[PDB]
This record gives structure tokens, C-alpha cells and sequence, in this order.
């Protein structure tokens, strides 16, 4: 499972993360880089362009909630499966989001973290965080 | 399709990459090897320790090919024809791995560019790297 | 790339499909809905019961578009341009789903062809269906 | 989990399966339709063409073993994860096969079953068998 070193790469970097900023970034990037994901946010209003998306208050607020959720994995690295069970039912049975999109959001978060923490986001750190988003993606695909 | 704006955003970032082809290429390769260890089996002949000559020399070659692709974005297939035959017929590279390396390249870019690696920049490179990947794997179709 | 042999193998199988566009299209759609229930959310306006008029009418339209693609294999993008704008801009179809429907279509073909759906035939249709899928999703790139 | 009806769609169809024929078919098709998979079979000799692959004795024998393995899932539908644990380590740590290829082989098997049992391979049957190969692919990706 998680090695003490991996857990350190995760907890130490997350303690510095601006959840609202990174969350809004990750979600806006998901909608912009993989536009079909916009299908699930018809109620968020104008998403007609990259700029419209980056200035969409609802998109930003939502990303904040998403990254906050990721935070619950960081804070309980050994019970990720149990922690996301509820959200798993929500995204599958209720929202019908193809699991592949969970992996894509994860990849986006990895890139965002890199742009915010170039010095600390070493290859080893990336390995630990990639393991993290993958575990969340796995738990949600449950 | 890649727009003119995409191309401009790509070029602006790329002239920086060209100044350190070796550094960037090696960093992208090492992140792939460390994050996705299965990719290492394609390089058994390589000394895979950090900054090995083989990794550095190869990283520059990869960046070099990507640079050529940037230069001939409207004529990718022909430009990468030789490389496409190599990765498919000779190396048998699993298509999934092109996505892994493309992703690691974006991480390197994001790390080096900071707030300049905007969503618009990421889109352009995503489109670009996906197009290059499609060509390097077209021999499978 | 699709070879002449691929095209011939495709045509031989397709003239059979053309004789029952409605039956085949509907069967491929229903397998997708039943096997991959998430795809049903794209059709809330449809009565999705077995053999409903909407499913049958739509199945024939899908087969019809594929038939047109067979006819213009060397000019896919242009031929499907209208459909590509529809699936990307209007319907926001997840690329993954094109693979699901392509796969279900192969199952329908395999079931109807029996031992005639050889590996060579499967290759040709895989190449063909993947090319059609790429075009219907190119608006995302 | 598995509904009695699903289990019936699986066990009844499998009792009629010619393991050697379907196995050879599935493996030959994997190597032909997704040629990069040939990378893992350099010792099997000539795989230089579709015909060469279909007449490759080793490829055929191997498919037989693969489908025999699938048989162990059919025969113990509730312990698939435990049954394939050994093979999971083999394909990952030892062979380093990307998990995505497990899904591709599964899809191929679905198509092969369809060409052999058109009458019985109904949409409902396909749903049950798709659930099966996916579970095997999941267990192996473990
Ligand atoms: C795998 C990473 C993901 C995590 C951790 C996550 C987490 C969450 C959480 C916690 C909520 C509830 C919002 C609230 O607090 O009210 C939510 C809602 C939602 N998510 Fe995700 N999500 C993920 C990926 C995705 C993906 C990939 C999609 C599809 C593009 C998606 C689509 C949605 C939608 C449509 C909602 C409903 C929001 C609304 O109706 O306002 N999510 N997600
Ligand atoms: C961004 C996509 C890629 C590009 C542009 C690219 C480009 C190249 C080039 C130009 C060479 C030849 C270098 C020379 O002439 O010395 C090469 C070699 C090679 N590539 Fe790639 N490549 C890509 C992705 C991959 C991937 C994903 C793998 C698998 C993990 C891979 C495995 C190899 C191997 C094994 C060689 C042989 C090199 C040697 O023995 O020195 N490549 N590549
Ligand atoms: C083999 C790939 C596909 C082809 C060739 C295709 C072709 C078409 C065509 C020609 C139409 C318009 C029918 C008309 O004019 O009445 C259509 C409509 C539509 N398609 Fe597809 N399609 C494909 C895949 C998909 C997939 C994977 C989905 C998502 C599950 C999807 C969802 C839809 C929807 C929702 C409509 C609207 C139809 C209506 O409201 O009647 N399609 N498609
Ligand atoms: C997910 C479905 C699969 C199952 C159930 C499966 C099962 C097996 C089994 C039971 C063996 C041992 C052969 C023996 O009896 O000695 C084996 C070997 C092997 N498998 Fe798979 N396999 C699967 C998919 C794959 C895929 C997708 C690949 C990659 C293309 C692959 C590559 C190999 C290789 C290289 C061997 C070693 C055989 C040798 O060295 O002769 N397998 N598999």
C-alpha cells in the first residue's frame, strides 16, 4: 500500500494547496480540454468559450467542492474506497458519467499541481499523487 | 483541428523548450519511467539511472522529433513516417504509452511554465501531442 | 490505413447489411443500451422498449450514415461533417461511446455472419468503425 | 452481484463452448486486430501475417490455455478476484502488460462468442458475458 514516503509527498504538498484556486483550475480545464464533459453541467450557465468557463462562478465553486472531496482521500489514505462509496453511486447511477472521465480529471489535477508547485512536484512526488488520483478514480468507478 | 492561435501558443512555449531539448526530454522520460514503471520494459538496453547519458541523449531526440512536428504541423504523417514505422513495426509500442508520455510532457511544461501554462496553452499542446500520437500509431490501422 | 482488400471485405459484408438497415441498426443500438446502460441517457426522448419505432427508425439512420461512409471512405471528414458537428457541439457525445457502439455493431455482424466474420473481416471493420468514430469526434480537437 | 439469470447465461453457454477453437480464435484475433500485442509473443515464432498467426500452433495452444483460465471464472463466479490473483501478478510485475489490453481481449471474446452462438448470444446474454470479461479484466488489473 502507501509507503510512509508516499504519504509524506501527499500530505505535505496538500497542506500548501489553495483548494479553491486549484479546484477551479482543474474543473475549468476539464471542461475546456475535454468539452464533452460540459454535457454534465448544462445548469452552470454560459460555458460557450474558454474565457466564459474560466469566469463561470458555478464552475469555480464546483471545482472547489471537487478538490475538497479529493482532500478527504488525502486525509484518510487507507479508506479511500469507503470514503467515496457515496459519490460513486452518485456519479454512476445518478449522473451516468463514464469512468474514463474520472481518470481524465485526475490527469488534469496532476498537471495543475505541477504548474503550482514546480520545485516540490518531483517525479517521485508525481508518482505518489498519480497513485492518489488513480485510487480515487478507482473508488468512484466502483 | 489545430487553429492558428493554437500554433502560436505552441510556438511561444516551444522556443523555450528548444533552448534545453536535452533537459526537457530527459525529464519527461524519467517521469514516465518513475510514474509508469511498465514503460521501462521498452528500454532494457538503457541505463535508466537519473540523468544517464542514454536518457539525456534520447530525451533530446524525442524533443527534436516534436520540434520537427511543430515545424510541419500540416504535414505530420509524412514528416513522422519513418518514426511511425519504427514505433509500430519495430518497437511494437502500445498506443496507451503515447498518451502516458504526452501527459508527462505536459507535466514538464506545466512545471517549467508556472502560471503561463494556461488552459488555452494546455488545450493547444493536448491537441498537438494527441495528433503526434495518432500518427506514430497509424501503422496499427 | 484501409487497404483495397479491406474495402472489398467491407463491401461484401455491407451489401447484406443494406438489405436490413433497420434490423441491424436497431439490434446494435439495443445491445449498446442493454450492455452499456449509461448510453441510454443520450436518448431520454426515446421509447427504449425492444423494437420501438424510435429505435428502429434511428437504427436505420445510423446504418444509413455508415453506408454513406463506406461509399466515401476516402472523404470521411467532409461526408460526415454535419454529423460530426451534431455529435460534438449538440449532443456532447463522450468519445468512449463511439467505441461502445462500434463494438456492438461488430457483435451484430459476428452474430449474423457466423464463420464468415473472419479475423480479416473483423480487422477491416475495426479499422473502418474506428475511422468513422475519429471523424465524429474530431470537433473535440 | 450476479443474478441467477446472469449465472445461467454464462454457465449454459460455456458448457457448449469449444475451448480450444474459441481460445485460438480470440488470441489470433488479439494479435491481428491489435498488432502491438504481438510484442509479448516474440517466442511464438512467425506472426508476420494474419494467415501466419492463424496457423501458428503456439498461438492456438496459448489461446486454449487463456480460455481455459476464463473457464475458472465461469466455474467460480463469486471468487474471480481470488482466482486470478496469481495471474494478475504474472501479467503485471512479470510481463508488464498494460491493463487496457485485458479489456481488448475481453471485447474480442465477446465478438467470437457471438459468431459461434448467434441464437443464444442475445443482448441479455452479451450483458452477462460482458460483465464476466470485465470482472476478469478487473481482477487481473489488481
Ligand atoms: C474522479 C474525480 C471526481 C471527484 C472527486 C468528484 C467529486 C464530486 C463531488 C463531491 C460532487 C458533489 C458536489 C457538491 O458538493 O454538491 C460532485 C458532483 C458532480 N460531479 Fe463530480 N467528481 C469527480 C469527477 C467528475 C467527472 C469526471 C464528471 C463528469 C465530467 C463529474 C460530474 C459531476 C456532476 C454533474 C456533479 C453534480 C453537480 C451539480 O449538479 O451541481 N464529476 N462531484
Ligand atoms: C511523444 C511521442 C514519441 C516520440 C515523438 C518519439 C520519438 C522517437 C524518436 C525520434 C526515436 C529515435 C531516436 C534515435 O534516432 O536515436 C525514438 C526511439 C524509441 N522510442 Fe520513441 N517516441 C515517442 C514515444 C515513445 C513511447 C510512448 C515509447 C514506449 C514507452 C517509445 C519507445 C521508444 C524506443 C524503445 C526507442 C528506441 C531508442 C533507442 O534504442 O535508443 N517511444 N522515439
Ligand atoms: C457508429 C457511430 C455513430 C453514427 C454513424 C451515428 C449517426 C447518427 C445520425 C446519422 C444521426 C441523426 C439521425 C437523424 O437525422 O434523424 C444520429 C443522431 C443521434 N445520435 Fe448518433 N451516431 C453514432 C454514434 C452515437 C453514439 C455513440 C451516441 C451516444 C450514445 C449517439 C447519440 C445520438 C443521439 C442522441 C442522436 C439524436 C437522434 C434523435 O434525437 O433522433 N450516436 N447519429
Ligand atoms: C485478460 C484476459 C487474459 C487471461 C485470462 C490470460 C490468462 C493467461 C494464462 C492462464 C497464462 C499462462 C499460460 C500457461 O498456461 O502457461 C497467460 C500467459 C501469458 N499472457 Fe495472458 N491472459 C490474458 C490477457 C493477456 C493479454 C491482454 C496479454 C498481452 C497482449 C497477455 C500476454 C501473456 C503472455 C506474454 C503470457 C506468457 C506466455 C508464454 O510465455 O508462453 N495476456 N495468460
Amino acid at each position: 500500500h502507501w509507503t510512509s514516503e508516499e504519504k509524506q509527498y501527499i500530505t505535505s504538498l496538500w497542506a500548501k494547496v489553495n483548494v479553491g484556486e486549484v479546484g477551479g483550475e482543474a474543473l475549468a480545464r476539464l471542461l475546456i480540454v475535454y468539452p464533452w464533459t460540459q454535457r454534465f453541467f448544462a445548469s452552470f450557465g454560459n460555458l460557450s468559450s474558454a474565457n466564459a468557463i474560466l469566469h463561470n462562478a458555478k464552475v469555480l465553486a464546483h471545482g472547489q467542492k471537487v478538490l475538497t472531496s479529493f482532500g478527504e482521500a488525502v486525509k484518510n489514505l487507507d479508506n479511500i474506497k469507503k470514503t467515496f462509496a457515496q459519490l460513486s453511486e452518485l456519479h454512476c447511477e445518478k449522473l451516468h458519467v463514464d469512468p474514463e472521465n474520472f481518470k481524465l480529471l485526475g490527469n488534469i489535477l496532476i498537471i495543475v499541481l505541477a504548474t503550482h508547485f514546480p520545485k516540490e512536484f518531483t517525479p517521485a512526488s508525481q508518482a505518489a499523487w498519480t497513485k492518489l488520483v488513480n485510487a480515487v478514480a478507482h473508488a468512484l468507478a466502483l | 483541428m489545430l487553429t492558428e492561435d493554437d500554433k502560436q501558443l505552441i510556438q511561444h512555449v516551444w522556443e523555450k523548450v528548444l533552448e534545453h531539448q536535452e533537459d526537457f526530454g530527459a525529464e519527461a522520460l524519467e517521469r514516465m519511467f518513475i510514474v509508469y514503471p511498465s514503460t521501462k520494459t521498452y528500454f532494457p538496453h538503457f541505463d535508466l539511472h537519473h540523468d544517464s547519458e542514454q536518457i539525456r541523449h534520447h530525451g533530446k531526440k524525442v524533443v527534436g522529433a516534436l520540434g520537427d512536428a511543430v515545424k510541419h504541423i500540416d504535414n505530420l504523417s509524412a514528416t513522422l513516417s519513418e518514426l511511425s514505422n519504427l514505433h509500430a513495426y519495430n518497437l511494437r509500442v502500445d498506443p496507451v504509452n503515447f498518451k502516458l508520455l504526452s501527459h508527462c510532457f505536459q507535466v514538464v511544461l506545466g512545471a517549467h511554465l508556472g502560471r503561463e501554462y494556461t488552459p488555452q496553452v494546455q488545450v493547444a499542446y493536448d491537441k498537438f501531442l494527441a495528433a503526434v500520437s495518432a500518427v506514430l500509431a497509424e501503422k496499427y490501422r
